Formats: structure tokens, C-alpha cells, sequence
RNA sequence: UCUUUUAUCGAGAGGU
């Protein structure tokens, strides 16, 4: 699904079809992130229902996200080169 | 899960160390501070509740809830039944008996009297309305926050809170 | 709905924040230490508590639940490690910036040379965006030849009154030259990373602002490497070769070599030290840390593999047409696709297509069981996955999947409200239809399906003008929708009749071609 | 083990000519011994997943070193239809 | 924007890549077709 | 806070094609998972056909919230946008 | 020699250090070493004794044996480690030499351990790291690990369980203390598949096939004649058996 | 074009990126604000006061 | 400490329950959830002020799911402990390791080491109590204590106090 | 009642 077909489905305007073609019908993934530090380094456990972000001692302010796996791999390598991307869920001007 | 009104307080370059709770030094954490905000963002003060206004206002809201659920048609435990679930049944039950057997006042009229008396920090404002004291040393030993204020007039506050205090 | 249930409120990304990493941060987020170069335990399977496979890391086996988090191999995102160092080293991607900063400031007491008493400086303090700010600053502080121990009655800014050397670059090393005082002899020593660390660890915060950085995200002494992260083996997979042989992805061998060089750098400066044996091995460690993030370092030969091929440094997984940002995010690979050869047919209507029987019985469509269609889905579930018209998988609500192939006795199925049915592709579904390479926005159009035998697609010939297509052996592609929203968007936006007039030139595109034209004349 | 039927092999592991083979029919069963019951691992060689042919000729001889060495030759017939290409 | 970039990017892929014409005259030089468009979208500070 | 009242609304009163598309899609997605349908259901069973049949007679209960460029917005009812 | 004009000058003050002749020289009886060669490569061993000359050391090793099971070794194909069992050797395949000492296949085993000589250069004496495995080798709530919530004894093991308190035991302080219970924080599928078939009804009558899949009532026969597998009812098939083509009574 | 050096220039400069273009919101898998996506669909209530009272949310 | 906290809860409503009585079911689930729970950020939320007039507003139909998002804005009479807070209590249980004292919504444990040496646990007395001269602490006695410890189990909090000081004892 | 495996790097020959 080349970049040019992406440009065409932008030319038509079907944003939902694109959000589909680049998610469900390929590689969806889920990541639990913190809200103070802003990194994908949350230690989570589900059938016990408990979370922990040891970099800030935070067991309350955590949010889950739906991203492709390739973005997870990308950001893990960028962190592996000491360049940190931080993701926040609310604007602040 | 259930939030409130306060956000922001964002992390900076430092970590503040005056963050622990101490009710003897007026440290109530970042939740019951001095200046709060309502459901719209307007600047509000803190509303601390002492015993008398506590019981009276609980009776008010829960009686308007009883008559309200009755379409428009009095006791502690029966009024705690208007709620839902069992947590408010037990907890609100022992809360109504608790705040019931210590009522320094049982009327909204003398509640208006002391409401004229009190109005000063809202916590210690509701604490002057809270603990019934004898002399001044009790008022400063129970509340060590009235030290560095230099504004007494507390003896007649005790003579009015005690002179008006209805008998139990 | 693929995912197990959690309890964290669902949101979305709004603002992305970039910034350098600090060492103590890496010491905090990491959950294990790296020490031992050998990969295996001691030939007894598993790993070596301390090696580059410690099961605290990434667990990619059928049964080993990730000991750190506890999940399987489908929920663990991996966990970072951290390797120590016995010496700080440069970062190959920042050298010219460290050069400029080692020019702008003092070389002792650590203070910004020019001050706001200079009108050019006094107006250079003000700019908003940092890059043009530091352009305006470095435009000036490249010529201040003394850390004035005074201000321009004597006022002392706090400077040390020392002269200033000149810094230059060769390969991966910075040279410092002191032209002493008309001209007395220069001395060109080597600014080792430890010195520059000690110097940058003194800059006041307001100069960390004036230099264009930020006190809580870009701190200059963070640019010089001290501790090192170790990515989880979800990033470094190990292939299985002839089933009984397995090599290691490059980053494993490279991290192992860096650790070898670390254990080498320890010993020499702990006892017998012939001086010219210390700086050489340390320079080798700098070389490893350099070729861990860049292979085409202009200036020095590429670090080869064991078999003599250049190593895939991290810098190359990303850039390029076949890396990450061109190859797995802008244009990834999709499902529910179809590729086959075209063929002409003059007995269709303008927006139809002819799907073979096999492509129809392979592709599918999820449908919701309601009250208006339960009968048709009873017939479809009865007709099985090997006869048209029939259905395939049946999906219940929690996440299970009944497969009507292996499920011998399927006559006992009763359909509850809310389930889904992956039926076949049938008549009148709107499918997207595409040819490479697409140029103007008319090369992707949604047609209506029509099932036909044989092995080729079908087109009405009047749609051979936007596709630039002809039946002399070409191929095209069919994409299938899934949910209802996207079907609505296809039928209401990407149809054929709504594309007859082109916005390129205010004139149509589809007309009469070939025999129909000659014989209508 | 792999999935396709193993019932078309004779006893030494080589399918005989004259047998019809279709989708993923195993034609050469070969085993690799496990490095030290249930002590061997399969290393077969299946027919391609998109072919339907009659086995034609099987060859069995030795290699260079001194071990066995097998080849198989399948064949099939093809007929023109809607889609095949032609040229003058 | 995309519709404009395409509606200009499409008549380009079918235009002379050397054009010639006035080719039999050395006193008259002119750049047309591709090379000219490339010398336009680049703002080349030296034309032909 | 940033909303515009029901007298100062200055955006065009015509249902554009993108809006129509998302209305039909979402309403169909609701009609599918057993939701009350607000017309006389007769000889069509496809949810998209039912949604268009509703949009023809104007019974769809939804609210368009057009975000203006700088941060404000406007709220239009789907039963006063003049369907072309 | 590298042709580049790379020679460098040494300072006079650096000369003697260039000629320093030399204290690892370690290895003591009773200590552990790691073997560097053979099937025991990587294994921990105790130094039992050294040769008079001073070259090879006798090591006490957990054996890796098969008791001659497949006789008529390499490191890659070595056996698991397990103490020598002389009765197993007696049963399966042995010379008694002393109390608890047997020579088995020309190696000596004393109280279950191999004693074998190795060159000192074939053992590692420095920086050995014992493994997890080597460390292993060389009233309901009562017993569970609880971690104080508002006390001062971290964790501890619940020794007693009352109604208002719980006698917990510390790990570092090793002292039994009572704490509130709530205060403590608990921390084939058918017989005709693949069998040859003849079809007796339908458009495929007289054609050979094989039952590829017979889930139920509707079978899938792989026709021999064209490369296609068809759906056919099981009533339409004859199966081959001991005597001729039998119907579905086989 | 020129990726890693731009990511360094932004990494050591604390450039806050803010999510408004199409490329960003697509390469994270979200609804890109374009055509279909420039508004929202709030569930109604005034016209819910038109349903028969029986369909109610119990 | 008791307060009047302004809380807003996000109720994500399902499309099927879009009946003619939305706001009613909204208040139903709201007051099924919030009323009584413990939050380490705001303790035990007791009772909401004014429950039948809460402006729930309108809901953003979450793009891609079909559900609704409601931002309920209410006001309650919450409680929250703090370290060093002097509060009253009514005990509920006595034990050789300390006594339990209900401070309204919760129960506070007081260990023996935080009890003056004069108060001696008397199992023989019926009912059992902590006894001394001119002093008596039995089940149901008014106790004046000081909150010196708070633990957050996310679900519920657990406080500890003492009465080995001045003006803390039996009143 | 499911499920069910296709290395890797590189080179070349091709089709629109
Ligand atoms: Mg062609
Ligand atoms: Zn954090
Ligand atoms: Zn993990
Ligand atoms: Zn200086």
C-alpha cells in the first residue's frame, strides 16, 4: 500500500478508510504509558489488575493507547540511541 | 477512577519536600488547599465542615433527597436508606449516629448564630465550630495552628459556643 | 476487540515532546544490569543472569512468560537494560554542536563570554525560536578572545581572565590549540571527554537558556555519553538458520564487543599502565560506541562483520527507501488484497467488476446478526465454507472464533443477536479498485461486485482512460472494506459516477472508445 | 510434523511414480536426530502449495562425500484459457 | 494542495525530455520541457 | 466557553458531502446493533438504505460540531441543515 | 611491519616499565575452578590435588555418563550431569577399588564424583561466577509472605493468626511481632479417509478418487483424472476393501 | 528526507511537536483532520425527547 | 477531614441505552458508582450535594466506536485523612495488640506501643476494655486521637494513630 | 475445539 495510494485516499478524503487500512487490516498494538514522565516504560499486569511506573513512583496516572507495532519498535530504537520521545494526552498551549 | 477539579500541579525540575500531610502544621496535601475551583473554573475557597453544620447539612440534603424521591411527599437510619447500595447504608448510618451524639447544636437558627460568630483559616474556622473546648490552652493544644495569628477574642467565642450550646 | 481487558482510560496522543536523556533517568527506568559478554549460560539452555539475554528482558519463546511483567510473548512490550561504563565517551551524532559550544563559552570557570552590555548581544537575548537565537549568539561569541574577569570603578562579571584556545575536528577527535602571547608558541592538546564533562557541568541555567537549549530537556553535559541503554530483544531478534543453527543479529555482537572493550579498559588503568596503551584502547572503545550508531562514518573504515560484510548500524534501519519511515509506516503491507490480470467485457454497467469464484471464496466479510437478516445467515451458515453462497468463520462477542471447516457437525448452530458472520464476497458489495502506479486521484475507484467464472477480472472498457490501462497483459488490485462506516464512505465518495468530471481541467475523462465509436459513426 | 498426508510415501521415504500429488503432499520424509523417548525432529520437503501433478520419475544415487541423494520429477498438462498470453 | 500537486504532476509525465526545436540554430538557444520545469521548481540561480 | 450562540452562527447552512457521508455511516452503524429506527420500516433491510430513507424525510437525531480554525466551534442540528 | 611512518618515541622515564618482568599464580586444594576443555567444559569442579611436577590438577567433578547405553564424546552432544551411581553401573554395564571408589570405563568415581586430571592451563581459577544451578547444588495464612503496611518490620512470615492481630516474623530483624491482620499486606476421525474410492452416481460416475476429508455426510473426494477435489455425498461412493468395491459398509 | 539528523536537531532542542498535520496523525494511527474528520457527531437529546417513552434507558 | 469537593465523572454511555430517559439512567449509574468509594486523592466520598439537578450536558460520539462520553459535574461532602490530623472516633474492637477506632467512614488501628503504660488490657472484665484509674476504654467509647499514619491500597486507605500525648485520651 | 511451521543476506534474469 504505497505512499502514492495514500496520497490518493487523501485526495478523496476518506479518513476512516485510511485509519482502517493502516491499523486493523495490518498491525494493531496496545501500550500502557504514564502521565508524568511520558514514556512507554510502564510495568503492567492485568489478571492481577496492577500497574507501576518506577521512574516516578506512579501507580495512578496511567493511560493505554492503540498504536501500530512499527511505531513501538521505532520509539524503542530512538530511546536506544538516547533520543527520548515523550507522548502526552492533553494539550497545554 | 473518580476525579475532581484539580489538574496541572505538573512536575518541574525539582521535587518539593513540603508535601506530606500534617494537620498540626496546616498541611492538607494538594487536594484540600486554600484556594479551590468549582465545576466551572471560578475561584473558590475551601469549605471545611465541623460537627453541627455537618449533621444539619447531611439532614438537609438527605431529607430533600427523601422528599425528592417521594415526588414531593426525619430520622438517621431511615434517612440513610434513601441512598443506594449498602456502603452508604452502613457508613452513612454510623456517620449519622456519630455526628448525632456529639451535636453541639441541633438547629439551623443557632447555626446561623455561630455562622455569624466565625466570620481566619477555613480549616481552623470549622475547627472552632468543631471541637468544644474549655479554656484557651485546650484551643491551642488541640489546634497548634492558632499560635502565630495574634488575634484572640477566643474566650467569648467559647462563652458563646458554650452559652448557646444546646443540652444533650 | 483483539485485546484482553484492562482498566486504564482510553485516550490518544496530542503533543509529542522530544528531548535528551539524563543518566539517572536511565538508571531509574532500567530494571537490570549488564556485565558479562558471553551470550549463553554455560551450555545448559536459558541465559546468563548478567548476559545480553537475562530473562528480565524480552521473552520470545512459546512458554517463558516475561519474568519482569509476567505476560506472554504477545503482551510484553519489552524492558530496557543499562550497561555501565568505566569512562565517558562522545556521541558521534553531536560532534559539531559540541565544537560550537566549546567555542562559545570559557575554558575554565564556565561562563558565557559576551553579555547583555553589548547591544548586539542585548538584542540577541530576545529571539523566540532557539535555533536562530543560537545562530545570532554564535554569530558573535566566535571572536571573544578572553573570559573577561571584568565587565566591559571596576565591575567583575566573575570571569577568570584566561586566554582562549581554538578547537578543531579530525575524524572523531577534537584538537585544542593555544596560540600563546607578539606570537609565542602554540600547544595542541586533546580535549578528552572527561574534561569537557567537568566544564559543561558548571554552566549556569541562564546560559543554558541563552545557548538555545532548555534547562529541563536539553542539558549540554547530557550530550556526552556516560551510561548506556540496552534495548530488549524484541528489537534484536535471533534467526534460526537450518533449524539446528542460529546466528545473532548485529546489535548483539556489537554490544558484546563494546562490553569486551569495557573489560579491557578497566584493567590497564588499574595497574600496569604504559600510558600509550591506555589512550589507544580507550580510543578503541570510542570507536565501538561510534560504530554502534553509524557505519558510514565518513572518515574511517566500516566495521566489518565476521564474514566480511558491513554491519547494519542503527542509523540505517531508519533512513532509505527500504527502512522504517518509508517501508513500515508510510506504506506498510495490508490484508484482504487481491492481485490478478484484467480482461474486457462489454456487457456490464459502468461501475461493476467481475470477481472470480476462487477470489470470492477466499475473501470474506464480517456481518452483524440482527432481526432483519437472521434467516439468510442460517442458510449461509448451513451452506458451509466450500460452496457458494456460503459463510466461513463465525465470531461470538467475547472473542472466540468458530471455524466451519474443521467443525464437522455445524447443523446445531443457533445464532444469537450480536454475533458476527464472516460470509463470502457476494453480489453488490462495494470494493475499492486500484492499479499501480496511481497518479491523479482517479486511479482508485470503488466498483460494485459481480461474481463470474474463470480466472480474470472484468472491466467495462469505458474505464480504461483514468487507469491508463490496456488488456495486453496488465494486472490490477482489489481491496475489500470491512465495517459499515468505510463502506458508506466508499459508496458515497469513491464511486465511479461521481468521478466522471475531472477537477484538473473542468472537462470529463470517460468517453467512447474503439469499436463502439467507429460503428456509432 | 508438518500437516499434509504422509500416507503416499513407501517405506524408505521416496514416493513412487504413478501417484497423483496435489496440495502440500509430502514427497520426501527426512528426519534429524535430536541433540541429547520422543527423540527425533522432522525435516521434510513438501510439494509446492499451488501445484497439481502426476509424479513422473524418481532418482536415487549417492552424492560426492558418500551418502544418499534423491531427486523427484513431477509433470502436468496445460491448456489455453481466458487469460493466457499469445504473440505473433 | 494534493489535488494541485497532482494536477501539475500529471501533465509532466508525458512531455519531451530534450524537446529540441531551434536545434538547427546555434544563435537561438532555448530551454523547454523538463529541464526548464526543473530549473523553475529549484529557483536555480543560474539558468541556461 | 468557546461556543457560539444560536444567533451568531456564520457557517454555511448546506449539508456538505463529507458530513452526509459520516452521518449515513454512523447512523447505519447504529441501526445495525439493534437501535430504534424512526421511520416506517417496509421493503428494504439493508442498514444503509434505511439510513438514506431516514435522511430523505429528516428524522436523524445528531449534532454537527463544526470546529472553527483557531479553537471555537458551532453546533448545528442535523434536522435544520438544508439537505440539498 | 606497517609501511606507514608509524614509529613513536618513548620517554626515558617510561623505559624501565617496558621491561617489568611481572600475581595470579593461584589455585588451592579444596577451592573451585571452571573446566575449560572437553565434555566438562564450563563445569564447576573442586581442586582435589596437583601433580608433583606441577602441571595437571586432579579435579572432583559431577559426571556426565550414559552407563554404556548406546555403545557398539563431544561437548555439543554431552550427557546431563548426575552423580555416578554404582548400582546403576552394576545393573547396566565396573571395578570396585575401595570404599565408595569404583573404576568405570577406565575413569575413577569416588562417592559419586569423577576424579580426573586436567592440565592447570585447562582450568580457570579467576573471576568465576557460580551459576543459579551451582548455588542450588553446592492457621492457613500461617506461612505466607506478608509485608507490613503501617508497621515497622517490612515483610515477614505469618507464624500465628488471631482475630485482631497476626504474629508476623521479620526476615532481617528475625523477630516475631504481632500486627493487625488488615495492616499486613499479603505479598483420524473416520475410517474411510485417504482410502481409494469409485463413484457410482452423478456426473463423475466411474471415476477414481481418494477421500480427502469426510467430516459428515458430505465428503470431499480428490478425483484422480483432473486436478480437482469435488464435494460428493457419501452415498455416492464405493470404497475398495478386501473383496472388490464395497459401499459405505466397510 | 534527511531523517536522523533532523531527529537529532529536534532531540537536542526540546522542540515540542503538536500533532496537527496529516503525516503525524497517520503514522500513529488516528483520525487525520481532513474531509470526513474536521467535525464531531455529538449524540443528541432534544430529539431524543421525541421517541416513545417505552424505548427508555432503564 | 471533611470537605465539599467538586467532582466530575466520565460516563461512557452505550448506544443501545439511548432511550427516552437518558439523564435518569445517567444519575442512576453515577450514584451507583461514586457514592461511598475511597480515593487516596480524596478519601471516602460520602454524599453528593444536590443529586437530582446535575448538568450532565451532552456527549461526544467517540469516532469509531459509537458510544457517548458524558462529563458529570457534581459536588460532594468528601472526607480525607492527613498525617498529624487530630480527629475523634468511636472504637469498635479491642485486642491485645491495640484497639480499632471508627473515624466515620473508616477504621483506625492503634497499636499497644502508642498507648500509655497506665492503660492495661483487661480480658477478665466484661466487656473487655483498656483499664486504669479514672480511665476506661471499652467498645463504644468516645476516643480523641491523632492521625499519624495513612496507607493507600488504591481501593481503601488505612490510618494509624496514637494517644500517648497531651489532650489525647478518654474524654 | 481448536490450532499448525515457510530463515538470512546478496546477486542476477524478467513483466507492465
Ligand atoms: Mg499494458
Ligand atoms: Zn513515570
Ligand atoms: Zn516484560
Ligand atoms: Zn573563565
Amino acid at each position: 500500500f504505497g505512499e502514492m495510494e495514500r496520497d490518493c485516499m487523501i485526495a478523496h478524503g476518506a479518513a476512516g478508510f485510511l485509519k482502517e487500512r493502516l491499523m486493523e487490516a495490518s498491525d494493531a498494538f496496545r501500550v500502557h504509558v504514564c502521565g508524568i514522565c511520558g514514556l512507554m516504560s510502564v510495568i503492567a499486569n492485568l489478571k492481577k489488575n496492577q500497574f507501576e511506573c518506577r521512574s516516578c513512583k506512579n501507580k495512578t496516572n496511567i493511560y493505554q493507547l492503540h498504536i501500530p507495532y512499527a511505531a513501538k519498535l521505532l520509539f524503542q530504537e530512538l530511546m536506544a540511541m538516547n533520543i527520548a520521545p515523550r507522548l502526552y494526552t492533553e494539550r497545554s498551549g | 477512577v473518580s476525579t475532581s477539579t484539580v489538574g496541572a500541579r505538573r512536575r518541574r525540575a525539582k521535587q518539593q519536600v513540603d508535601d506530606e500531610e500534617n494537620a498540626t502544621l496546616l498541611r492538607l496535601g494538594p487536594e484540600f488547599a486554600l484556594k479551590q475551583y468549582d465545576h466551572d473554573g471560578n475561584e473558590h475557597d475551601l469549605i471545611a465542615l465541623s460537627l453541627s453544620e455537618s449533621r444539619l447539612l447531611i439532614r438537609e440534603a438527605l431529607k430533600a433527597r427523601s422528599r425528592a424521591r417521594n415526588g414531593g411527599v426525619i430520622d438517621d437510619d431511615e434517612l440513610a436508606k434513601v441512598t443506594s447500595g449498602a456502603v452508604a447504608n452502613g457508613v452513612v448510618k454510623k456517620t449519622l449516629d456519630y455526628l448525632n451524639t456529639f451535636a453541639r447544636f441541633k438547629d439551623e437558627e443557632t447555626c446561623t448564630a455561630v455562622d455569624q460568630l466565625l466570620h481566619l483559616h477555613p480549616f481552623e474556622i470549622a475547627q472552632l465550630s468543631s471541637l468544644g473546648c474549655e479554656d484557651v490552652d485546650e484551643a491551642i493544644t488541640l489546634i497548634p495552628s492558632l499560635a502565630a495569628k495574634k488575634e484572640v477574642n477566643l474566650q467569648r467565642i467559647l462563652d458563646e459556643l458554650n452559652r448557646l450550646e444546646d443540652p444533650y | 476487540s483483539q485485546f484482553p481487558y484492562s482498566s486504564a482510560p482510553l485516550r490518544s496522543v496530542k503533543e509529542v515532546q522530544f528531548g535528551l536523556l539524563s543518566p539517572e533517568e536511565i538508571r531509574a527506568i532500567s530494571v537490570v544490569k549488564i556485565e558479562y559478554p558471553e551470550i549463553m549460560d554455560e551450555s545448559r539452555q536459558r541465559p546468563r543472569e548478567g548476559g545480553l539475554n537475562d530473562p528480565k528482558l524480552g521473552s520470545i519463546d512459546r512458554n517463558f512468560k516475561c519474568q519482569t511483567c509476567g505476560e506472554g510473548m504477545a503482551e510484553c512490550p519489552g524492558h530496557f537494560g543499562h550497561m555501565e561504563l568505566a569512562k565517558p565517551v562522545f556521541h558521534i551524532g553531536f560532534i559539531p554542536k559540541i565544537k560550537k559550544v566549546c567555542e562559545c563559552i570559557c575554558m575554565n570557570c564556565g561562563k558565557l563570554l559576551l553579555d547583555e552590555t553589548n547591544p548586539t548581544m542585548a538584542q540577541a537575548i530576545r529571539i523566540r525560536d532557539p535555533k536562530k537565537r543560537f545562530n545570532a549568539v554564535w554569530q558573535l561569541c566566535k571572536t571573544k578572545m578572553v573570559c573577561e574577569a571584568d565587565a566591559p570603578k571596576v565591575v567583575s562579571r566573575g570571569g577568570c581572565g584566561n586566554t582562549q584556545p581554538v578547537v578543531r575536528k579530525d575524524g572523531m577527535k577534537l584538537w585544542g590549540t593555544w596560540k600563546k602571547s607578539r606570537d609565542a608558541q602554540p600547544e595542541r592538546k586533546l580535549l578528552t571527554p572527561g574534561e569537557i564533562l567537568n566544564v559543561f557541568k558548571h554552566i549556569s541555567p541562564e546560559d543554558c537558556f541563552r545557548l538555545g537549549f532548555n534547562e529541563d530537556y536539553a542539558r549540554p553535559e547530557w550530550m556526552i555519553i556516560t551510561v548506556l541503554p540496552v534495548p530488549p530483544p524484541q528489537v534484536r531478534p535471533s534467526i534460526a538458520m537450518d533449524e539446528t543453527t542460529q546466528g545473532q543479529d548485529d546489535l548483539t555482537h556489537k554490544l558484546s564487543d563494546i562490553l569486551k572493550a569495557n573489560i579491557n579498559v578497566q584493567k590497564l588503568e588499574m595497574d600496569g599502565s604504559p600510558q600509550h596503551i591506555i589512550n589507544e584502547v580507550e580510543q578503541l572503545l570510542q570507536f565501538h560506541v561510534a560504530t554502534y550508531m553509524d557505519n558510514d562514518i565518513a572518515g574511517q573504515p566500516q566495521a566489518l562483520q565476521k564474514s566480511g560484510r558491513p554491519v547494519k548500524a542503527i542509523r540505517a534501519r531508519l533512513k532509505g527507501k527500504e527502512g522504517r519511515l518509508r517501508g513500515n509506516l508510510m506504506g506498510k503491507r495490508v490484508d484482504f488484497s487481491a492481485r490478478t490480470v484484467i480482461s474486457g467485457d462489454p456487457n456490464l454497467e459502468l461501475d461493476q467488476v467481475g470477481v472470480p469464484i476462487s477470489i470470492a471464496k477466499t475473501l470474506s466479510y464480517p456481518e452483524t446478526v440482527t432481526q432483519y437478516n437472521i434467516h439468510r445467515l442460517t442458510e449461509y451458515v448451513r451452506n458451509g465454507p466450500n460452496e457458494h453462497p456460503g459463510a466461513k468463520y463465525v465470531i461470538r462477542d467475547n472473542g472466540d472464533r468458530i471455524d466451519l471447516r474443521y467443525h464437522k457437525r455445524a447443523g446445531d448452530i443457533v445464532l444469537q443477536y450480536g454475533w458476527k458472520v464472516e460470509r463470502h464476497l457476494m453480489d453488490d458489495d462495494p470494493v475499492l479498485f486500484n492499479r499501480q502506479p496511481s497518479l491523479h486521484k482517479m486511479s482508485m475507484m470503488a466498483h460494485r461486485v459481480k461474481v463470474m467464472p474463470y480466472s480474470t477480472f472484468r472491466l467495462n472498457l469505458s474505464v480504461t482512460s483514468p487507469y491508463n490501462a490496456d488488456f495486453d497483459g496488465d494486472e490490477m488490485n482489489l481491496h475489500v472494506p470491512q465495517s459499515e462506516e468505510t463502506r458508506a464512505e466508499l459508496s458515497q465518495l469513491c464511486a465511479v459516477p461521481l468521478q466522471i468530471v475531472s477537477p484538473q481541467s473542468n472537462k470529463p475523462v470517460m468517453g467512447i472508445v474503439q469499436d463502439t465509436l467507429c460503428g456509432v459513426r | 510434523l508438518k500437516h499434509g498426508t504422509y500416507e503416499k510415501l513407501d517405506e524408505d521415504g521416496l514416493i513412487a511414480p504413478g501417484v497423483r500429488v496435489s496440495g502440500d503432499d509430502i514427497i520426501i520424509g527426512k528426519t534429524t536426530p535430536i541433540p541429547p523417548y520422543h527423540t527425533k525432529r522432522d525435516a521434510s520437503t513438501p510439494l509446492r502449495s499451488t501445484e497439481n501433478g502426476i509424479v513422473d520419475q524418481v532418482l536415487l544415487t549417492t552424492n560426492q562425500e558418500g551418502l544418499k541423494f534423491v531427486k523427484v520429477r513431477m509433470r502436468t498438462t496445460k491448456v489455453p484459457q481466458i487469460g493466457d498470453k499469445f504473440a505473433s | 494542495g494534493v489535488i494541485a500537486a497532482q494536477s501539475i504532476g500529471e501533465p509532466a509525465t508525458q512531455m519531451t525530455l530534450n524537446t529540441f526545436h531551434y536545434a538547427g540554430v546555434s544563435s537561438k538557444n532555448v530551454t523547454l520541457g523538463v529541464p526548464r520545469l526543473k530549473e523553475i521548481l529549484n529557483v536555480a540561480k543560474n539558468i541556461k | 466557553e468557546l461556543a457560539i450562540l444560536k444567533e451568531e452562527r456564520t457557517t454555511t447552512p448546506y449539508l456538505t458531502k463529507y458530513e452526509r457521508a459520516r452521518i449515513l455511516g454512523t447512523r447505519a452503524l447504529q441501526i445495525s446493533m439493534n437501535a430504534p429506527v424512526l421511520v416506517d420500516i417496509e421493503g428494504e433491510t439493508d442498514p444503509l438504505q434505511i439510513a438514506m430513507k431516514e435522511l430523505s424525510q429528516r428524522k436523524i437525531p445528531l449534532v454537527i460540531r463544526r470546529y472553527l480554525p483557531d479553537g471555537s466551534y458551532e453546533d448545528w442540528g442535523c434536522d435544520e441543515l438544508i439537505v440539498d | 611491519v606497517f609501511s606507514n611512518n608509524s614509529k613513536f618515541l618513548v620517554g626515558i622515564v617510561e623505559y624501565k616499565d617496558l621491561l617489568r618482568p611481572v600475581s595470579d599464580v593461584k589455585l588451592t586444594r579444596g577451592s573451585y575452578v571452571r573446566v575449560k576443555n572437553g565434555k566438562f567444559k564450563g563445569d564447576l569442579a573442586q581442586v582435589d590435588e596437583v601433580l608433583e611436577n606441577g602441571l595437571e590438577a586432579r579435579l572432583k567433578l559431577v559426571p556426565r555418563l550414559d552407563y554404556g547405553k548406546d555403545l557398539s564424546y563431544t561437548s555439543k552432544f554431552r550427557p546431563a550431569q548426575r552423580l555416578f551411581s554404582e548400582a546403576e553401573a552394576r545393573v547396566h554395564e565396573i571395578r570396585r577399588d575401595r570404599d565408595g571408589f569404583v573404576t568405570y570405563g577406565g575413569e575413577e568415581y569416588y562417592e559419586g564424583f569423577l576424579y580426573k586430571t586436567f592440565r592447570l592451563q585447562n582450568l580457570i581459577v579467576n573471576s568465576i561466577n557460580p551459576t543459579l544451578n551451582e548455588l542450588s547444588l553446592f492457621e492457613v495464612k500461617v506461612g505466607d509472605t506478608v509485608r507490613e503496611f503501617t508497621g515497622e518490620r517490612r515483610q515477614g512470615t505469618i507464624l500465628h493468626v488471631y482475630r485482631n492481630f497476626l504474629f508476623l516474623r521479620s526476615r532481617e530483624i528475625v523477630e516475631n511481632q504481632g500486627v493487625f491482620v488488615t495492616s499486613s499486606n499479603r505479598v483420524g476421525r473416520d475410517p474411510t479417509l485417504n482410502k481409494t474410492v469409485k463413484i457410482r452416481q452423478g456426473g463423475y460416475k466411474g471415476k477414481i478418487g481418494i477421500v480427502k476429508e469426510a467430516n459428515g455426510d458430505r465428503f470431499r473426494v480428490e478425483l484422480h483424472n483432473p486436478n480437482k477435489t469435488i464435494p460428493i455425498p457419501c452415498s455416492f461412493l464405493l470404497i475398495e476393501s478386501t473383496h472388490g468395491w464395497v459401499p459405505y459398509e466397510d | 528526507e534527511e531523517t536522523v539528523e533532523i531527529l537529532f536537531e529536534a532531540g537536542a532542542a526540546a522542540e515540542l511537536d503538536d500533532c496537527r498535520g496529516v503525516s503525524e496523525n497517520v503514522m500513529l494511527g488516528q483520525l487525520a483532520p481532513m474531509g470526513t474528520g474536521a467535525f464531531d457527531v455529538m449524540i443528541d437529546e432534544k430529539l431524543l425527547t421525541s421517541l416513545p417513552a417505552d424505548y427508555a434507558p432503564t | 477531614m471533611f470537605f465539599l469537593k467538586d467532582l466530575s465523572l466520565i460516563l461512557t454511555l452505550h448506544p443501545s441505552y439511548f432511550g427516552p430517559q437518558m439523564n435518569q439512567y445517567l444519575r442512576e449509574k453515577l450514584l451507583t458508582d461514586v457514592e461511598g468509594t475511597c480515593t487516596g486523592q480524596f478519601g471516602y466520598i460520602v454524599t453528593v450535594l444536590d443529586g437530582m439537578n446535575i448538568d450532565v450536558g451532552k456527549g461526544r460520539i467517540i469516532p469509531g466506536s459509537g458510544s457517548a462520553e458524558f462529563e458529570v459535574k457534581y459536588r460532594a461532602v468528601v472526607w480525607k485523612p492527613f498525617k498529624g490530623e487530630v480527629v475523634d472516633a468511636i472504637v469498635s474492637n479491642v485486642s491485645p495488640i491495640g484497639f480499632f477506632a471508627d473515624v466515620g467512614p473508616l477504621n483506625v488501628f492503634v497499636s499497644t506501643r502508642l498507648i500509655p503504660d497506665n492503660l492495661v488490657y483487661n480480658p477478665s472484665n466484661s466487656p473487655p476494655a483498656y483499664m486504669s484509674n479514672d480511665e476506661l476504654i471499652t467498645k463504644g467509647s468516645k476516643v480523641r486521637l491523632k492521625v499519624v499514619g495513612t496507607r493507600t491500597d488504591v481501593n481503601e486507605i488505612y490510618a494509624i494513630g496514637s494517644i500517648k500525648e497531651d489532650f489525647l485520651g478518654a474524654i
